[PDB]
């Protein structure tokens, strides 16, 4: 889905 | 420099019926300030039990053609039939427990889901995609043996056979974080057909290489460290707020270096200051009042040099209208050191109507290819362009009018749309609005990318192959639909020329082979999220180039939406620089070497650009010369009735996570 700039989200180094 | 005459007396009205259901939504569109606003009415029809049967966008209501969607519900309100005008017809049956039993998509592919019997808890066992009968998935659940409880494996799916192979789960932490998993891949001459009961005849379809990866996690379940499938260990540290504050990489057989030595945050948890093991310090500035990102200042504290300083300006609503760079131009552009200001304007529906910026001089017309790099020797410059976009009332991008003065490359490019659908191709393919839906599948996936290029799709609507003229390129996906393989088969020189990429957790096994030998083997170690200033390490096991050095660290530096625009080495010198057209095309592209430009794969919005030009966004593929997606929306009407639209036609302020 279209979300805003990437700065808003929490850091994520490892997921699936 | 925002003009509010575009938005005067243009509200959004949701009209209700006597049951308080939204039967019309009303928009007012004013493209330029002097003229009058245009009322656009989207229609939603409801039956007597109160479910949304048919919906109609404002462009097809003027054409007097049918609705976009025609849904048929059961007595509980779940969709049994969905005749979309862009995604075809979907027939769905669920059982008593609302689990899927029978799905028929628009290409006529019947999907099954058989579960456990009535004496078992009814977990999923197999999935059959009948076209003529393939058991395409197979789930092996675990028991409560004390060997299973020692690794917390009780009641999990230990072996999960899917459309790309096997994903075996080995260990779980006390929170439920996977601490060890392994995965093999299906061989090239075989598809997923997991029929039968014995699993010994399923390992002869899998590769010999079992790629196991390991983790360690704290009591809060946050991942502390991660070993890759080759032995390269990333290790993270966390501060007292639970945020991430550091990162260390130790390659296999080497010591432990520093990748991130400090990472502080704001009060809202946004990134504030980050110093890398590069030494380069980036610093994010925010609005006090709205907490919007108003600055990305990348500074190298060895030459007192500001490598980039992007100051953003906004609308009151949060549309990016002005990006200026207070840095100087890099070493690739001789005789000029001022970076021009990027200005943007929007419609009343907040879709991009005009955009200025800088582009290279020898770029020519934009297409699927990316231009040649600007080396530090050929003393080339950049010029100023401006693009203007035009839309119809369905929100489809119909025309990009690139007008670049001082070079005389003024070209327009049109997207020719249908009358009944939002399916629209480039004007090179077809100029007729009636022969556009012949270029798509029944499910709405595009079948021809360019005049000499055709696309082949899986039963579940994923891109199986981009057929070029002499050389194909095929992919493989897991059960979630994420890409696990990319095999580019170039044509015959005297034999095939095959380039294979394996996507692993934190590891890309990019390899190149001829007939009998591997001529290049490259292990790309990734650190972090793409679009979140990712660091890559290119380690060559075989077939290294002469001029590059091994274990080359490439520190990516991203703009607001995550487009990788600067790559620096471990010392802080610039490797490659990139600017983008607003809908994703490569406008400016400078690099230190031609062979150091061949290894930058993640380009725009943190997404990997393939050799075919399409960007891989998770569940879908995006084509930046048109601003369209390659298929319909796999989730449906999450963002409006336009299943092929980009990020609300607002590609500077918004970006799409994972396509879906």
């Amino acid at each position: 889905a279209p979300e805003k700039g990437k700065y808003t989200k929490e850091v994520n180094f490892f997921d699936e | 420099s925002y003009n509010s005459a575009i938005d005067q007396k243009t509200p959004s009205i949701k009209v209700l019926d006597n049951r308080k259901l939204n039967v019309r939504t009303l928009e007012y569109l004013r493209t330029q300030a002097d003229e009058n606003s245009d009322e656009l009415i989207t229609f939603y029809e409801f039956n007597i039990p109160g479910f949304q049967v048919k919906s109609t966008d404002p462009r097809k209501n003027k054409n007097q053609s049918g609705p976009n969607f025609i849904r048929v519900f059961n007595l509980a309100g779940q969709v049994l039939r969905e005749e979309s005008v862009d995604a075809g017809r979907t027939i769905t049956l669920n059982d008593i427990e609302s689990r899927p039993v029978l799905i028929i998509n628009a290409t006529g592919v019947r999907q099954n889901h058989r579960y456990e019997d009535n004496t078992l808890p009814g977990r999923l066992l197999a999935i059959t995609e009948q076209v003529g009968e393939k058991t395409t998935e197979r789930l092996i659940w675990a028991g409560n043996t004390p060997q299973e409880k020692d690794y917390n494996l009780a009641g999990q799916c230990v072996r999960h056979y899917d459309t790309a192979g096997l994903t075996q789960l080995n260990s779980l932490s006390l929170a439920g974080v996977v601490l060890s998993q392994s995965q093999q891949l299906l061989v090239d001459d075989k598809n997923a057909d997991w029929t039968g009961e014995d699993q010994s005849l399923w390992q002869q379809k899998l590769s010999s290489d079992v790629y196991t990866t390991q983790n360690k996690a704290d009591a809060t379940g946050a991942l502390l460290t991660q070993t890759d499938a080759k032995g390269n260990i990333q290790r993270l540290a966390y501060d007292v707020a639970g945020q991430l504050k550091g990162c260390w990489l130790t390659l296999k057989g080497q010591a432990e270096q520093v990748i991130i030595k400090s990472l502080t945050y704001s009060a809202a948890g946004q990134k504030l200051r980050e110093e890398h093991g590069n030494g380069v310090i980036t610093e994010y500035s925010y609005e006090p009042e709205t907490q919007r990102l108003i600055g990305i200042a990348t500074r190298r504290p060895s030459d007192a040099k500001v490598l980039q300083d992007l100051r953003y300006q906004y609308d009151p609503v949060g549309n990016v209208i002005n990006i200026r760079n207070d840095a100087e131009a890099t070493r690739f552009w001789r005789n000029q050191k001022v970076v021009p200001e990027n200005s943007y304007t929007y419609d009343s529906l907040y879709q991009l109507i005009s955009a200025t910026g800088r582009e290279m001089a020898n770029i020519g017309q934009q297409n699927n290819q990316l231009p040649s790099p600007a080396l530090p020797s050929d003393n080339n410059t950049y010029t100023n362009y401006t693009r203007s976009y035009s839309y119809d009332h369905s929100g489809n991008l119909t025309q990009i009018r690139h007008s670049s003065p001082a070079t005389q490359n003024n070209y327009t490019v049109a997207i020719t749309l249908s009358n009944r659908s939002n399916r629209g191709v480039l004007s090179t393919l077809t100029t007729d609005p009636n022969q556009v839906d012949t270029l798509f599948d029944a499910g709405g996936h595009q079948t021809s990318l360019l005049p000499g290029q055709t696309l082949i799709w899986t039963p579940r609507g994923e891109l199986k192959q981009v057929n070029n003229g002499p050389g194909n390129e095929w992919y493989r996906y897991d059960s979630n639909g994420m890409r696990q393989l990319k095999v580019s088969e170039q044509p015959t020189q005297n034999t095939t020329q095959q380039q294979r990429v394996i996507y692993l957790p934190g590891l890309e096994l990019r390899t190149t082979q001829s007939n009998a030998t591997t001529t290049e083997e490259l292990h790309v170690i990734t650190l972090g999220e793409a679009g979140r200033a990712q660091v890559r390490v290119l380690h060559w096991e075989s077939g290294k180039p002469e001029d590059v050095n091994n274990n080359q660290l490439r520190y990516s530096y991203d703009n607001l939406i995550g487009s990788s625009q600067l790559e620096l080495d471990n010392q802080g010198q610039i490797i490659s620089e990139e600017e983008y057209y607003p809908f994703g095309g490569t406008a400016l592209w400078a690099a230190n070497s031609q062979t150091e430009a061949s290894y930058k794969t993640i380009r725009y919005s943190g997404k990997e650009r393939d050799a075919t030009g399409l960007y891989y966004y998770g569940y879908r593929y995006y084509q930046p010369w048109a601003g369209r997606w390659l298929s319909a929306d796999p989730a449906g009407t999450i963002d409006g009735l336009n299943l092929y639209r980009m990020v609300r036609n607002n590609p500077v302020s918004l970006q799409d996570e994972n396509g879906l």
